[PDB]
């Protein structure tokens, strides 16, 4: 949980 | 809103956020995580449509970049909690509907 792509 | 869900721009946000409470999507297109969202976040503004104490909204980062920057978000889907003007919560937990809807339940009490 709490996957992100980086900005 | 579009069936509950606002799109949010730099141009709108500070007046959207002042009063009351907000839930908001701080995402980009690209991102497979961020579009695996989607859907749920819109089922989740559409439950919320009618409501006037909470608001669900999004920001695309490729369109506002600035505005998401200058909210410290570092990466795609970011949800954040916005009371009054302020940012007061990142929910960094599960997102299925059931949880988010657990979670607003939480943040309006």
């Amino acid at each position: 949980h709490g996957e992100v792509c980086p900005a | 809103s579009h069936m509950g869900l606002y799109e949010l721009s730099a141009s709108n946000f500070e007046l959207h956020v002042a009063q009351g409470d907000h839930f908001i999507k701080f995402f980009a297109p690209w991102c497979g995580h961020a579009k695996a969202l989607a859907p749920t976040w819109e089922q989740l503004a559409l439950g919320l449509e009618h409501s006037e104490t909470v608001k669900i909204g999004k920001v695309d980062c490729t369109q506002h970049y600035e505005l998401c920057s200058g909210n410290q978000v570092r990466g795609y889907p970011t949800l954040l909690w916005f009371r009054d003007g302020k940012k007061v919560d990142q929910y960094k937990g599960k997102r299925d509907l059931e949880s988010l809807r657990e979670y607003v339940e939480s943040q309006l009490q």
